[PDB]
RNA sequence: AAAGAAAAAGGAAGCAUUCAGCAAUAACAGGUCUGUG
RNA sequence: ACGAUCAGAUACCGUCGUAGUCCUAACUAUAAACGAUGUCAACCAAGGAUUGGAUGAAAACCUUGUUCAGAACUUAAAGAGAAAUCUUGAGUUUAUGGACUUCAGGG
RNA sequence: AUUGGAGGGCAAGUCUGGUGCCAGCAGCCGCGGUAAUUCCAGCUCCAAUAGUGUAUAUUAAAGUUGCUGUGAUUAAAACGCUCGUAGUUGAAUUA
RNA sequence: UUAAUA
């Protein structure tokens, strides 16, 4: 069963270290956009009203 | 001679009541102040608040009053609630 | 309720939801107004809720029916609130 | 004591209701506390 | 004074709050949480005022540093929900501040003989809803607690909440981000006018 | 000895020397040691060893339940319940009870202030079960009037006059003492006029030791 | 019906301090519901209270402050007597140093203490601690 | 609630705080005394009267235009009911109900009811009687008041 | 998805391989004072 | 009154069947006539839904906001109780007193 | 220096001789059917003491008669319901 | 279907 997936129970070394290769990583181009944005109507009420426009 | 009081007890800061000795369920938060930078002080106002306000879900409303009375809220409780 | 607003001075949203009489004072819903028939020019002061069938002032054209709460003016009747 | 706050009925402002027979036993029962279910079957059986 | 002008939010992080759609709450509203909501939404939908989750959030942050100064390990922040597993471990690695990631064992603050004896001085969790457990032990142990609220949740043996989006993965993250960043801003650690280097995305589940 | 909580360490450094600091913070005290550290030759009073019985299909499975009651004669008290199967276990386990639920008793004078403190400082009333017990100021002379099982909790609560009212079934003695403590227990919960006056800010032993406790 | 608007009064204001409200609102105002919090006043157990008129017989909004355990009145009026102060004290106070009757007297609506001074007795009002 | 059955209504009327006529109301008390006068001749209840006005004429209130009650009005004119308006109306609900009573002998609801409304009336003669409207000699009889109050 | 279940093959052995030994808590006022210095 | 069942069965089961069940007039005046919870009044933690009005929005009915009245329900770490349970009270009671009537005193 | 008692209520004996569900003790629970802490006796000591037991009655205990002060869903106890006279209780308001 | 008692 373990070399097919992994197991709740079971924890061992081989598998801590790939799990700290993985979930470190990081994107180098954010997946957050700066230049599309873009909502509904009804978003730029708080945007305005907060006192920024974009 | 000796002292009549075994110990001063202290007041909630919502209710003005006293503290009971077995209210295990009184907390006491610390708000330490800050210099211009926003970096805060060792110095601090400290709060208490009663067991039973906190169980019945109106400790933190009651708190954001204190708290803007104070100063370190500006425009959280309305001007209506602001007693 | 567990959050109380100032009981002095209530905001004007919420003395407009409370009920007429529960009010801190009690006012009434109702106010007096009057009507522009279509057939003439002439003006009739009238109440609100009224309970009766109400003609112009001038000649018998009705101007409202009573509806169990408030007049119910025709299509054509324009009105102001008298102050 | 009280096994249900409804005593086991779901009779409310009122205070009288007519009886219904048992689809069994043919007893009277009120029409409330009786034990209602619906039957919604094909008059051939599905062999 | 007690809210100097170097504390007010900068428009990126509103910008970015509505990017994550933070400000979106759920249908039902909470009594406790009606002051935050600001409007109904179209479709019957809570949305709070952001800059009231602002001035909340740098207040838990303060509080938080107050006690994280001296002995970091007596702030246990829980995270039941899997959205909030990484968000919470994150929040471990950055502040020093013990965090608890799976399922809370009901006990661990108060069974002194289990070798989980946990003492805190503040307690800090995703979600009243899922970690009610943490929630009723600080009413044993005398315990002030900070939450991330939504307009449904119930605002009981919390002291300092946040209303917040804290569902979506998105709103979930930040929230733990912002809150890391402007905890070591009132340590210090992290200058005001500088940015952080670890970005929102290391967060995210 | 081997102090397993943030408190437990305190007071055996001898960080915390008043159990009267513990109290004003209400700090919840969970290792009996701490008390025999900060109240020692107290004194025990075993109220009743009653047995209660459970049905097996064998038969009844035995057991003693034990009411012992501590505290010095100086303000402070604590009525602890254990049952088990044996006296001597049963005394025992009831003696930690005792020491983990001490409370302070908060008494005051008659008529004036000429010492020392005798007295409750009101009418007191203990909210047990079916039985009541209900506390009077009294007089120097008079000694505490009431029943043997409630008097000698009282006495060792340092309380040396009261009158009593009791309602209930006062023959139950596990109530009746359990009715004297709630009593005691909220003495210093009711707030007189004498207790408006906040007071000074005070430091909790809790927050200005932390350091040197996590290290 | 309301045949003791006092004891209405008086159960608003001890309920209000239970659940630990700041305000309270009595609604029906009278000369012997302003006396009486008049003589709790001068013994710093509310704040202050503001009387809005509302031409039928109007509103009374009264501020606590943590300090009010327990406002009573007292059924029927029994003419207390001078020599009947302490038997009265003895029943109704906690202790001889905390709390204060309320009766009403030629003199006006008095507590205990001031009743005595001016060597006066009348009917009972009720009390607070 | 009301005096016999378990109902509770607290439908009113809400006098304004302005005990005064209201400033776009011109005319003047002796048009207003005029015309109530001229209405209670018509024979029209002083309840009744009032409204009249109040939706016709927008006199609203007319303790506010001529300082005194409309039945106090009615007085001094002499155009105040020998029976008052609260009793006589009492007396016509109670007569109504005996007749429908007459063919239809089965109905126990009205026989319940008709025991409702005329203790009523038994009610208002006693108060009236102590406070000198009726006369002492006054009495109601089920024989007699369908003539007094038809 | 898991603990597991049912063929079949292989095997000397595949019902926990089969048959037994030891076998917890509590109890009977079950038999023996005619086994006992 | 029959026929079964049973040791017997004057009963449960089956068949027949007088009074009664139904309408009119008149008596009777009792029920686990129960919410086993007297009538009136004040204060009183979170909700969702519903019956009937009023009032805005949305084109008689439906969907929503507010408010009055009605029969109910859900949650409580709170209040009470011997507990079950009660919360439109069975709460606000040894911190004992809002008004009135009826009833109980071991079996 | 006597009187009453030594299982619990209730301070005081798991001492020795007889007695064997018999005699009997026992205000109440109960003890006695052959190994009686309770019967009948011997010794010892428990309480009061020139007094000490018993019986009947008053008072407290009794918040088991309630004005202070009770209880009424299930322990006993809200009239089937409404009207209704006496009785009791009755909104604010006057320098 | 029938099924009493100590």
């Amino acid at each position: 069963r373990i070399q097919k997936g992994p197991v709740r129970g079971i924890s061992f070394k081989l598998q801590e270290e790939e799990r700290e290769r993985r979930d470190n990583y990081v994107p180098e181009k954010s997946e957050v956009n700066i230049d599309k944005i873009t909502a509904d109507p009804v978003t730029l009420k708080m945007l305005e009203s907060i006192g920024m426009p974009i | 001679n000796k002292k009549i009081e075994l110990y001063i007890p202290r007041h909630c800061s919502v209710t003005h009541t006293l503290i009971a000795a077995d209210d295990h369920a009184a907390v006491q938060i610390l708000v330490p102040h800050v210099n211009e930078n926003g970096v805060i002080l060792p110095e601090s106002t400290v709060y208490t608040v009663k067991g039973s306000v906190r169980k019945d879900g109106i400790s933190d409303h009651s708190l954001n009053r204190q708290f803007q009375k104070d100063g370190f809220l500006k425009t959280v409780v309305p001007k209506n609630m602001m007693i | 309720p567990l959050i109380e607003v100032d009981l002095l001075n209530p905001t004007a949203a919420s003395e407009a939801k409370a009920h007429k009489m529960k009010r801190l004072v009690p006012t009434p819903n109702s106010y007096f107004l009057e009507i522009k028939c279509p057939k003439c020019g002439a003006t009739t002061t009238t109440f609100s809720h009224a309970h009766r069938q109400i003609l112009c002032q001038k000649c018998g054209q009705p101007l409202g029916q009573p509806t169990g709460g408030k007049l119910k003016l025709t299509q054509q009747c324009k009105f102001r609130i008298k102050k | 004591t009280s096994k249900r706050r409804n005593n086991g009925r779901s009779k409310k402002g009122r205070g009288h209701t007519q009886n219904v027979r048992c689809s069994h036993c043919g007893r009277c029962v009120p029409k409330d506390k009786a034990i209602k279910r619906y039957q919604i079957k094909n008059i051939v059986e599905a062999a | 004074t007690n809210f100097p002008d170097i504390l007010k939010p900068s428009a990126e992080d509103i910008k970015m709050m509505v990017a994550c759609r933070v400000h979106i709450g759920a249908t039902n509203l909470n009594f406790a949480m009606e002051e935050y909501v600001y409007e109904r939404g179209n479709n019957n939908e809570c949305i709070f005022n952001l800059m009231k989750t602002w001035e909340k959030l740098s207040l838990a942050a303060r509080v938080i540093a107050g006690i994280s100064n001296e002995t970091p390990s007596d702030v246990v922040a829980v995270a039941g929900r899997e959205m909030a597993h990484r968000a919470s471990l994150k929040f471990m690695k950055y502040t020093g501040c013990t965090a608890v990631a799976g399922r809370f064992t009901p006990g661990s603050f108060t069974n002194q003989i289990q070798k989980k004896f946990m003492e805190p001085r503040l307690i800090i969790v995703s979600d009243p809803s899922v970690d009610h457990q943490a929630l009723r032990e600080s009413g044993y142990i005398n315990v002030p607690t900070i939450a991330f609220c939504n307009s449904d949740n119930s605002l009981k043996n919390v002291d300092i909440a946040i209303p917040c989006n804290n569902r979506s993965r998105l709103s979930i993250g930040l929230m733990w981000w912002m809150l890391t960043r402007e905890i070591l801003r009132y340590q210090g650690k992290l200058a005001r006018d500088e940015k952080w280097d670890v970005m929102v995305d290391l967060f995210l589940h | 000895w081997t102090p397993v909580t943030k408190l437990g360490r305190l007071v055996k450094d001898g960080k915390v020397k008043s159990i009267d600091q513990i109290f004003e913070f209400g700090i919840k005290i969970k290792e009996y040691q701490i008390v025999d550290h900060l109240l020692p030759g107290l004194k025990e009073e075993v109220m009743t060893m009653q047995s209660v019985q459970k049905q097996t299909s064998a038969g009844q499975r035995t057991r003693l339940k034990a009411y012992v009651a501590i505290g010095d004669h100086n303000g402070h008290a604590g009525l602890g319940v254990k049952c088990a199967k044996e006296v001597a276990e049963a005394i025992k386990g009831a003696m930690i009870q005792a020491k983990l639920a001490m409370v302070p008793v908060r008494r005051g004078y008659w008529g004036a202030t000429i010492g020392e403190v005798h007295t409750v400082p009101c009418k007191l009333t203990g909210a047990c079960g079916s039985v009541r017990v209900r506390l009077v100021p009294a007089p120097r002379g008079t000694g505490i009037v009431a029943a043997p099982t409630p008097k000698k909790f009282l006495i060792l609560a340092g309380i040396e006059d009261v009158f009593t009212q009791t309602t209930g079934h006062t023959k139950t003695l596990g109530n009746f003492v359990k009715a004297t403590y709630d009593a005691v227990r909220q003495s210093y919960g009711f707030q007189t006029k004498d207790l408006w006056k906040v007071g000074g800010v005070k430091q909790s032993p809790m927050d200005k030791y932390a350091k040197i406790l996590a290290e | 019906v309301r045949v003791n608007v006092l004891a209405d009064a008086l159960k608003s204001i001890t309920n209000a301090e239970k659940q630990g409200k700041r305000q309270v609102m009595i609604r029906p105002a009278s000369k012997v519901i302003c006396e009486f919090l008049n003589v709790m006043m001068k013994h710093q157990y509310i704040t202050d209270y503001t009387v809005v008129d509302t031409h039928r017989s109007g509103k009374i909004v009264v501020n606590l402050n943590g300090r009010l355990n327990k406002c009573a009145v007292i059924s029927p009026r029994f003419n207390v007597t001078l020599s009947e102060f302490d038997k009265w004290e003895a029943n109704l106070l906690p202790s001889r140093h905390f709390g204060a009757l309320v009766l009403t007297t030629s003199y006006g609506i008095l507590d205990n203490t001031e009743a005595r001074a001016k060597h006066t007795g009348g009917r009972i009002l009720g009390f607070f601690y | 609630g009301r005096m016999y059955n378990p109902g509770r209504g607290i439908s009113r009327r809400c006098i304004p705080y302005r005990r005064s006529a209201p400033s776009w109301l011109k005319t003047s008390t002796l048009e207003v005394i005029d015309e109530m006068c001229k209405l209670a001749k018509k024979g029209i209840a002083p309840s009744q009267i009032g409204a009249i006005m109040r939706d016709t004429h927008g006199v609203g209130l007319v303790k506010s235009v001529t300082g005194s009650k409309v039945l106090r009005i009615l007085k001094l004119a002499g155009l105040a009911p020998k029976i008052p308006e609260d009793l006589y109306f009492l007396m016509k609900r109670a007569v109504s109900v005996r007749k429908h009573l007459e063919k239809n002998k089965k109905d126990k609801d009205a026989k319940y009811h008709l025991i409702l409304i005329e203790s009523k009336i038994h009610r208002l003669t006693r108060y009236y009687k102590s406070a000198k409207v009726l006369e002492a000699s006054f009495k109601y009889d089920a024989n007699t008041a369908s003539a007094i109050v038809s």
